């Protein structure tokens, strides 16, 4: 019964992690989505001149 | 891989002879084969060409209808027959692997090339340094004059730089302008815009020097350049 | 001429429906099902061949009105060609069918072999070669002659016109009627007998409810088809070989044969791809 | 315009021509997927007909080229690739009529024919149904009654009518009856009539395909 | 054996540590935004060479080539500028669930049924598609595979663990068990330090490559988990699974931001991607047709339908050009 040991040393492990509060990492990916929306060819459909396809 | 040759010696003009070049080591069945000679006084020149599977075949308009290049896939062989030759046909003939793929590198591995002699629209292009001697360690430019713009619309230039070192097959250095050869020595590169291309060797040494060929690949039929020749 | 009208009527409305219903069955074709299989593949030209055939319809109707053909020689050219052609493919498609259906039921193994998309596709574009092989001959023999008064389509070149004419009847007779009988009612035949054996069609109610499905409608298509090619070929011999004086009787008896001719290519849709089960379960 | 383009063209013309002899070859063949219980006859069968997460078994017979998949090498949840098997021909489904005393293991084999008999996946593929070991059927019916596997059994201790009894409750198993079929043979161990009896329910399936393919099932 | 209670009582202790820092959903947050509105995509390119069902796929890193997996026994790649095919490659075993193209394009990975990743070496003399190396030691099918150069590859096969090799020796150098169902996705960070691995126990693990500890589960479904896909910014993953409901989680908070489901949605998902800038979220599912979702207002964007069965597979382009999404309809489209 070596997992018992396992499971809970592994969730002693994962416990001791430094949470990062929740509107900051939610901030965080709205920045990145507004900062790099314009080199996004699907959201802006780009003209036929420079579409490959 | 591997490329023989098979069927010179001397023949009588207006007669007929054929050049057998049978490939081991590569799946023969996949690539295009063309055949390339070079005479004595001149440099390469295109001769004829096959696709894979035989769907296709053109041929150089001086040797037009009087060649005829087959292929034997469950042989491994490639067969040139010439009839009706003339005293123009002597040359060393050369028989060129080629597979046509995105991405891929045609023209890289060159024959050993027979030797036959008989007894007695088309894109031009010039290098003027016909040749010029160097030393090992310097840095050297090879520029080649094109005739009509070589950068297709899709983006590709289609221009090769083959090296033919003293007694040897040419072989393939840069394919579409820009991109090295499997093997080649990362010092060679190649740049340049259509009918403006340039070839820059850095820290040459010896084994280096020989004739440095210029091929388009844009429309048949295709055509080499004079070749420009290092010495030491 | 109420008669006269009444036939105008019928043809126009013999039309108006094999053109809907082919052309209903080639959008369904073409979108939905897509032309995945061999069977789509060969509805698809039944269906075009049939279209193509009651396009032509309307074109005999007015000139019977009309008593004189005003469309010119090209015209007069290309209908009648157009009419021969489709006939004998609608004809030669039907029997395709047919001996593709037997060899699928009879010899699973080896129509494994055969029934792909790809030898459907050939087989169809030799039928249209065999279909062109009568239909040529009308570009080669065709001519709008003049009469006194009147001006009429003839299929007649030849100084023999008693060969030739004989000749054309007696090959479509023997290459239209006969043949495509034997051939799709000994298929059919075969087909269903070699059903009745089949496990899955037999023993209990539902399955053999299913093999009496099957078999009525295969028995249907044959009735259909005997009984809409049947009279106008008796006609044409009966007309050939007897001085039939024409009077109104021969006219509408005529008319009316030509008409349930052409119902074959109105039904067809509905016979062979509305009660296709593919089409029903699309459809339900 | 296709500059040098052309040639490649030219190779995926040849190589789509490729594809579509490979995919004409392939479509020759008619696959059979192979099941069972533990420890069941299915070797039995694969040794009979002559021919590491699954096995597959190349044979011919009478001008038919089979393949047989053995999957019950791999230790997973069934539910997730049973779904690649859509479209296999049918199912050689592998019973052991020696197991009725054992461990419940024929009610074991019993709610795995249910489970992969009713399956969203094979609702119209028809079951050809194997029962092996007789003689020790024979052998243990005798001492052995069946009602110690199923209790409510009410008729006579012959082998005869236990297998009857056993073909009937395996068959009883599909509720859509009037869809997919459940062919039935008692495993014998001459003259090699085991293939012949999956060649004719092959054979039978091929027809209904047929069938439905021409529009006419 | 009384230490499940103190298993119970972490995990306890874990639900109250990640309830604390949930300052304010995602959707609070980005209600302020614009949204994106209705986006068109047209079938650009359809690509028919397969025969059978496509269950992978995946693009080259020149965004330009394609690989592309099915049931047909065989591996296809694809020029999508030009609908050629460049390899046609054929397959040992025809059971095939996943298929890997190498950053670099001398690769190619495939695998399925037979516990097998067999890679095959493209850019080679002969001209001709070899099989560079057959790893084997999974003991279930594999589920996905993805390249993290042309040294290393990591697998996720049916036995609930992934796996870390090294092509040239042909053994694991590491090992990652600590799922308890099957791993049927796998998704690697843009670094390629860290990977995540959806299993069928409906929750995903983030992984260490370098150690082969998982260093965070994220649990919250209430199914199997189809498909996993990272944020671009390497800081997030969006999880499919059967119960129609994608959700987007964060590395950094250990929480789940959002979810994105809708009533009208009852079919399970098979693929999930992010466009570029990751503001969309393409899903696939067993519906025929692919979801545009906003990857932060948790609104549709539109719908991609253009299949007849279901979407299996689904990409991306690096340079965020176009949507490659192959069916069980046996045709890959590439949308834009
Ligand atoms: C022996 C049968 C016969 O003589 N004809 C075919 C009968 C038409 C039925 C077609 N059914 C189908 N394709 N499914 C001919 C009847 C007469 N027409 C005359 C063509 C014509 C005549 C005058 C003006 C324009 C066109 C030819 C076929």
């Amino acid at each position: 019964i070596a997992q018992a040991r396992k499971l809970v040393e592994q969730l002693k492990m994962e416990a001791n992690i430094d949470r990062i509060k929740v509107s900051k990492a939610a901030a965080d990916l709205m920045a990145y989505c507004e900062a790099h929306a314009k080199e996004d060819p699907l959201l802006t459909p780009v003209p036929a001149s420079e579409n490959p396809f | 891989v591997q490329l023989v040759e098979s069927g010179g010696g001397l023949v009588q003009p207006g007669g007929s002879r054929k050049l057998s070049c049978s490939a081991s080591g590569f799946a023969f069945s996949s690539f295009g084969m063309h055949w390339v000679r070079q005479a004595p006084e001149k440099g390469l020149e295109w001769v004829a060409y096959i696709s894979s599977g035989s769907g296709t075949i053109y041929y150089a308009d001086t040797v037009k209808g009087r060649f005829t290049i087959s292929r034997d896939d469950p042989k491994n062989t490639l067969f040139l027959q010439m009839t009706s030759l003339r005293s123009e046909d002597t040359a060393m003939y050369y028989c060129v692997r080629s597979i046509y793929y995105y991405g891929s590198s045609p023209f890289d591995f060159w024959g050993q090339g027979t030797t036959l002699t008989v007894s007695s629209s088309d894109i031009v292009m010039t290098q003027a340094t016909s040749s010029v001697p160097v030393t090992p360690g310097e840095s050297v430019s090879i520029s080649c004059r094109s005739s009509k713009s070589l950068l297709h619309s899709n983006g590709n230039t289609y221009l090769y730089w083959f090296l033919q070192r003293p007694g040897q097959s040419p072989q393939l250095l840069i394919y579409r302008m820009s991109n090295l050869a499997s093997g080649v020595p990362d010092r060679f590169s190649g740049s340049g815009s259509g009918t403006a291309f340039t070839l820059t060797i850095s820290r040459l040494e010896a084994e280096d020097v020989g004739v440095y060929y210029c091929m388009q690949h844009l429309e048949y039929p295709l055509t080499f350049g004079a070749g420009t020749k290092l010495e030491l | 001429m109420v008669t006269a009208i009444t036939i105008m009527a019928l043809y126009s409305i013999v039309c108006v429906v094999g053109l809907f219903g082919n052309f209903l069955v080639m959008y369904v074709i073409v979108r939905y099902t897509k032309m995945k299989t061999a069977t789509n593949i060969y509805i698809f030209n039944l269906a075009l061949a049939d279209a193509l055939a009651t396009s032509t319809l309307p074109f005999q109707s007015v000139n019977y009105l009309m008593g004189t053909w005003p469309f010119g020689n090209i015209l007069c050219k290309i209908v009648i060609s157009i009419d021969y052609y489709n006939m004998f493919t609608s004809i030669f498609t039907l029997c395709t069918m047919s001996v593709d259906r037997y060899i699928a039921v009879c010899h699973p193994v080896k129509a494994l072999d055969f029934r792909t998309p790809r030898n459907a596709k050939i087989v169809n574009v030799c039928n249209w070669i065999l279909s062109s092989a009568i239909g040529l001959p009308v570009m080669f023999m065709a001519t709008t002659k003049y009469r006194q008064g009147s001006i009429d389509c003839t299929l007649t070149f030849s100084h023999p016109t008693w060969y030739w004419e004989n000749l054309l009847k007696i090959c479509v007779f023997i290459f239209a009627f006969i043949m495509p009988v034997l051939i799709i009612t000994v298929c059919y035949g075969l087909m269903i007998l070699r059903l009745k054996s089949v496990r899955m069609l037999s023993g209990s109610k539902e399955k053999d409810r299913n093999l009496r499905r099957i078999t009525r409608m295969v028995l249907v298509v044959v009735a259909v088809f005997i009984v809409c090619w049947t009279p106008i070929h008796i006609y044409v011999i009966i007309k050939a070989l007897i001085t039939i004086p024409e009077t109104t009787f021969q006219t509408v008896s005529w008319h009316f044969c030509i008409a349930l001719g052409y119902t074959n290519s109105c039904l067809n849709p509905v016979l062979y791809a509305f009660l296709d089960e593919n089409f029903k379960r699309c459809f339900r | 315009l296709s500059a040098e383009d052309k040639a490649a063209v030219e190779r995926s013309k040849m190589i789509d021509r490729n594809l579509r002899e490979d995919g004409e070859k392939a479509a020759r063949e008619v696959k059979l997927l192979l099941l069972g219980a533990g420890e069941s006859g299915k070797s039995t069968i694969v040794k009979q007909m002559k021919i590491t997460g699954i096995v597959e078994t190349h044979f011919t017979f009478k001008d038919l080229h089979f393949k047989m998949f053995d999957v019950g090498g791999q230790r997973s949840e069934r539910k997730k690739w049973i779904h690649c098997f859509e479209g296999v021909t049918a199912i050689i489904f592998c019973v052991a009529l020696s197991d009725y005393d054992l461990v419940n293991r024929m009610h074991e084999s019993m709610k795995l024919f249910d489970s992969i008999c009713n399956n969203k996946w094979f609702t119209d593929t028809s079951i050809i149904l194997f029962l092996n070991k007789k003689d020790l059927f024979e052998e243990k019916i005798k001492k052995s009654p069946l009602t110690i596997c199923y209790p409510e059994y009410a008729g006579s201790n012959t082998y005869e009518e236990a297998a009857a009894y056993i073909q009937c409750q395996f068959e009883d198993l599909n509720k859509r009856k009037d869809t997919k079929e459940i062919y039935t043979h008692f495993t014998c161990a001459t003259d090699t009539k085991n293939v012949q009896f999956v060649f004719d329910a092959v054979t039978d399936v091929i027809i209904k395909n047929n069938l439905k393919d021409c529009g006419l099932f | 054996d009384q230490l499940r209670q103190e298993a119970e009582q972490l995990k306890n202790q874990i639900r109250d540590a990640r309830k604390a820092c949930a300052d304010a959903t995602l959707s609070q947050i980005t209600n302020n935004i614009d949204p994106v509105g209705r986006i068109q995509m047209r079938t650009r390119r359809t690509l028919r060479g397969h025969l059978a069902k496509i269950y992978a796929m995946h693009w080259g890193t020149d965004s330009r080539l394609l690989v592309s997996a099915s049931q047909d026994g065989k591996l296809i790649i694809w020029d999508s500028y030009t609908t050629n095919k460049v390899h046609a490659i054929p397959l040992r075993s025809s059971w095939v669930m996943t298929c890997a193209y190498a950053p670099s394009g001398n690769y190619v990975a495939c695998g399925g049924l037979d516990n097998i990743c067999s890679i095959y070496n493209l850019k080679t003399r002969e001209g001709n598609v070899r099989v560079s190396r057959e790893l084997a030691g999974h003991t279930g099918y594999l589920s996905c595979c993805r390249f993290l150069d042309d040294n290393q590859i990591v697998t996720s096969s049916g036995d609930t663990t992934c796996a870390l090799w090294d092509i040239e020796t042909g053994q694991q150098t590491t090992t990652f068990t600590g799922h308890t169902g099957d791993v049927m996705s796998l998704s690697l960070a843009p670094d390629t330090r860290l990977f995540v691995s959806g299993a069928c126990d409906a929750s995903a693990k983030l992984w260490d490559v370098r150690e082969g500890m998982c260093r965070q589960t994220f649990t919250g479904h209430e199914s199997d988990i189809n498909a996993i896909c990272f944020f671009p910014n390497g800081n997030a993953f969006a999880t499919g699974s059967d119960d129609a409901t994608c959700r987007l989680f964060d590395l950094r908070a250990d929480q789940e931001l959002m979810t994105y489901s809708h009533d009208n949605i009852i079919c399970g998902i098979t693929s999930v991607s992010f466009s570029k800038s990751g503001r969309l979220l393409l899903a696939g599912y067993d519906d025929f047709n692919c979801n545009v979702w906003d990857a932060l207002k948790a609104d549709r964007a539109g719908v991609l339908a253009g299949h007849d069965n279901r979407v299996s597979c689904l990409g991306v382009t690096d340079d965020g050009m176009a949507v490659a999404t192959g069916s069980w309809d046996s045709f890959l489209k590439i949308w834009n």
